[PDB]
């Protein structure tokens, strides 16, 4: 977050594993892997996308 | 040691993580963490279903807006979650279900904003109604789902005896139930005073007169959020900030599997 | 002077540890093939070049 | 020989 | 010692044990030996199943492809100055049918290349010996548009430079599948149509096809600049599975193959006419 | 001792029990009982969901009728079960799912009836299509769900190049896939020969080239039922008896939770 | 690193156990020839996939 | 060496 220190906010960031409709709403995105980021002194948030796949190796 | 704090928390359940840099510690209702039904308190004999990570995870409800005229909002559990992913499905395919909950209420503003929210976890939150008619609030109206309900500053009696609305009429200073709001603090609670904290976190045990019951017929817990002190900012008479409620079922187990319950919500 | 090492066997026939043999024929090490048994290291000099490296569960800034 |  | 079981000397029977009777409804095959229904002598058996082992059954280099490539003067209409082949055991029928006795497989693969050439036209002078380049292009890598563009620099792709007249080129390849075994059969799709999709083209896939490019391609060219007279060449590719393992047996293909999938079209009459009581 | 028999079986899974007084023993496909993914064969890192008794129980499909002109019926798994209670829901809310199955085929008649059913469990049962067009069978047509599909005595090519049906054309003696039916016995199987047995019971392991995969994109097992010997009774030319297929998922686990997959089956 | 094994001798010259020698030259096991010493197994998972496998002298159905 |  490169905003001013006087700025606050809560953000949801998400990962949906394949196979369903790509999320158009937070309501749908909430249901998959997600991190609710609260802005503050620790400037940055990390969402880990876990290895969830059928095949042992995906194509580039 | 190192740098840890009451204000900074991470909650992780299933595939979902919540962070907060401005918390006011966190509450465990009645000092009891959620747990599963013990063999010596068990009553349905059939092997339970415990879906675990698929149902015990953070479902975020539709955001509500807090403004200068906002009198208060309420939700009932499990009702708020009846349509939330596989929790909802498990709840409706079974006659019986029990679950605890982590409730996380979210409301950030700024160092120059003002206001205080009373967040209350009430066991058996029976609410008052519309009418001259006693105990008459209809199932559909008693259960708003995710949408929740609201409070009012005063009692407007539903007069139309011919076609009655069969709704609750929750008056704020009476906690919507005939008592005074000032005393609602005997219930598990937290306060979001904007100069102090972004959020409230309450962990609810399963509370009932039974080890397990029908989730469709009966709500165990009520969540009541009232503005203990009204929202204000600089001098702008029409300020508005969001309140987001995120809830997670905990130690969820279900008994009595059969065909799906389809309630009529119209 | 023969050199003997184990191969990392991928697909196994329906038949355990299998080896291969190597002999350098030339004096100049430049003439040699590649051993390809290469050790790995920490990304830390690139991922964490900090004077006070901090533990991931604690605040980055304190 | 040298076995590694 | 890999010999089959000795035949046991077996005598007359008058008993309540009835091995000749059974019930195939169970799903099982009756484990009978000649000694269970006839009087047998003792035979010390020396025969062996050595040649029918999975390895021995596939231990043979099969022709899977014929790539034609020319070396002539670069003109401006469609030409074969380089060629590309999608790696597959399916342009050919013989090895395909052997591999298809099984649902899944795992093996290393040996590629042997036999290269032949000839003169096309009666005579415009002759040609000096040609060097051929066989470049592997894995899915994702740049494919050549021209017989001598930058892709042929092959800095990261594996390439063979074959000199004409030398013994046939040979390389080995690991088990390179994305799964734990190769799927000779895939009952399903690579895409699912969703109710929320815009066109219903978006979710359409080929039945039984998996990845679009499967194993990539082989790009073949003659590295020499062209002679006055034209030389045509063919690269025949021989494929051998080695260090083979297989799972789940299947009935052999009984009617002619109709493309890459299990589809049949015609000659669905494999069996001959023979009278019921005719030897 | 006591009085036990190959012919009399009880199967119990979850809240469901099957009895049979006329079985022909029972088959475990490839000698492998269903099991869960081991830590050393595991590939998705996320904690799986194992619904257990709520999904691993006996779902009975719609009954089909066997008559003198019946050429054969087929189903694909998990497709036949995509709409079966909480199994279906789990299958559609997750990217990945693996499951084994107990298949129980039911067909009783009488000591005076005649006929034999070949019940076959085929790994990766790829079927042949309609057209001059190769690999062209559409998703909706490849997946009939509970309803299953049928076989035909001969190959009727779908001629309408302008609006193609994109369907399978499964010819019976070719096992619907280019091979001869007589050889389908190399697959896990049982025979319901009416003078011998009421039913067939096959236990299927999860079979795949991967530890887990997408259940929505790919079927693991195909169930093929063909009349190896035609139905007959007394002299009545129009005899008809029911065939009922009851299937149970076994050791079901799911990975990759997110929003629900809604396939377009039209 | 040489590997030494007995050959299964078919036709014998008028001359006992005869051997052959094998040496892998490459690091990648994919490069290797086939050992062809392949073990066998029971057909039972295909010929008898029964939960209660029965003895051939007794009734299949009982 | 390895004699089998
Ligand atoms: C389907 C299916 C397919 C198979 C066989 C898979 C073999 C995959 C091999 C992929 C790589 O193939 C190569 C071929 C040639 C070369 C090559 N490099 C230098 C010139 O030749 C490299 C890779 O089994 N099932
Ligand atoms: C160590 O190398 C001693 C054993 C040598 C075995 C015989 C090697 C045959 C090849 C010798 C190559 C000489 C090349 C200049
Ligand atoms: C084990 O192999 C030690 C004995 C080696 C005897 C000499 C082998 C000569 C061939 C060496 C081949 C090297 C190939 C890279």
């Amino acid at each position: 977050f490169c905003g001013s220190m006087m700025a606050t906010g809560k953000i949801l960031v998400a990962y949906a594993p394949p196979g369903a409709q790509p999320p158009t709403s937070r309501k749908e995105a909430m249901l998959g892997t997600h991190v609710i980021w609260d802005l503050g002194l620790q400037s940055s948030c990390t969402m880990v996308v876990p290895w969830i796949s059928n095949v042992t190796y995906r194509q580039t | 040691a190192c740098g840890y704090s009451d204000r900074v928390l991470q909650l992780t359940l299933g595939n979902s993580t919540i962070t907060t840099q401005e918390a006011a510690n966190s509450v465990v209702a009645y000092g009891r963490w959620p747990e599963f039904i013990r063999d010596d308190e068990a009553n349905p004999v059939d092997q339970p279903t415990e879906p675990d990570v698929a149902t015990c995870r953070f479902y975020t409800l539709d955001t509500v807006m807090w403004g200068k005229e906002s009198k208060g909002w309420w939700w009932k559990l499990p009702d708020a979650l009846r349509d939330m992913g596989l929790f909802g499905q498990n709840m409706y395919y079974h006659y019986l279900g029990r679950s605890g909950y982590t409730v996380h209420v979210q409301c950030n503003a700024s160092k120059f904003h003002q206001g205080a929210l009373g967040v209350f976890a009430i066991p058996e939150y029976c609410l008052a109604g519309d009418s001259d008619k006693q105990r008459y609030t209809s199932y559909a109206n008693a259960n708003p789902g995710e949408r929740g309900g609201k409070f009012y500053s005063q009692f407007n009696k539903d007069n139309a005896v011919t076609s009655p609305k069969r709704e609750f009429c929750p008056v704020d200073y009476l906690l919507g139930c005939g008592v005074l709001l000032g005393n609602a603090f005997v219930y598990p609670h937290q306060i979001i005073n904007l100069r102090t904290n972004n959020s409230a976190t309450i962990v609810l045990p399963y509370v009932n007169a039974l080890a397990i019951d029908s989730m469709v017929k009966h709500n165990n817990w009520g969540i009541a959020i009232l503005p203990l002190s009204p929202l204000d900012f600089a001098q702008d008479s029409s300020v508005e900030i969001p309140i987001t409620v995120t809830i997670a079922p905990m130690c969820s187990e279900f008994n009595g599997l059969r065909n799906v319950t389809a309630p009529k919500f119209q | 002077g023969a050199q003997v090492s184990s191969q990392k066997v991928g697909a196994h026939e329906n038949s355990s540890t299998i080896n291969y043999t190597t002999i350098n024929y030339y004096k100049d090490s430049a003439s040699n093939a590649a051993s390809k048994q290469d050790y790995s290291q920490d990304p830390s000099k690139f991922t964490e070049p900090l004077k006070d490296v901090l533990i991931k569960t604690a605040p980055a800034l304190n | 020989i040298s076995e590694v | 010692q890999d010999s089959l079981p000795d035949t046991k000397a077996s005598g007359p029977a008058h008993s309540k044990e009835v091995p000749a009777l059974t019930a195939v409804e169970t799903g099982a095959t009756n484990p009978l030996a000649p000694s269970d229904t006839v009087q047998t002598r003792h035979v010390v058996q020396r025969r062996s199943r050595s040649e029918s082992t999975i390895e021995s059954f596939f231990a043979r280099g099969a022709c899977v492809a014929i790539i034609e490539v020319d070396n002539e003067q670069p003109t401006t209409r469609a030409q074969k100055l380089f060629a590309m082949w999608r790696i597959t055991y399916k342009d050919t029928v013989q090895l395909r049918r052997k591999l298809e006795f099984f649902t899944y497989s795992r093996f290393d693969m040996e590629f042997t290349f036999v290269v032949t050439a000839n003169f096309t036209n009666a005579n415009n002078g002759h040609a000096l010996n040609q060097v051929y380049q066989i470049m592997y292009i894995p899915p994702g890598a740049p494919t050549p548009k021209s017989w001598d563009d930058y892709t042929w620099q092959t800095s990261s792709n594996p390439s063979i430079f074959y000199t004409y007249g030398a013994a046939p080129a040979r390389i080995s390849v690991p088990y390179v599948g994305l799964a734990n075994a190769y799927s000779h059969f895939y009952d399903g799709f690579a895409k699912v149509p969703l109710k929320t999709d815009a066109n219903d083209q978006i979710g359409d896939s080929l039945y039984s096809a998996m990845t679009v490019d499967d194993f990539g391609v082989l790009a073949v060219r003659v590295v020499n600049d062209h002679n006055p007279t034209k030389v045509t060449s063919k690269v025949r590719i021989y494929m051998k599975p080695k260090h083979v393992r297989v799972w789940c047996p299947r009935p052999p293909r009984a009617v002619p193959y109709y493309g890459p999938g299990v589809d049949y079209r015609n000659n669905l009459d494999p069996l001959s006419e023979k009278g019921l009581t005719t030897y």
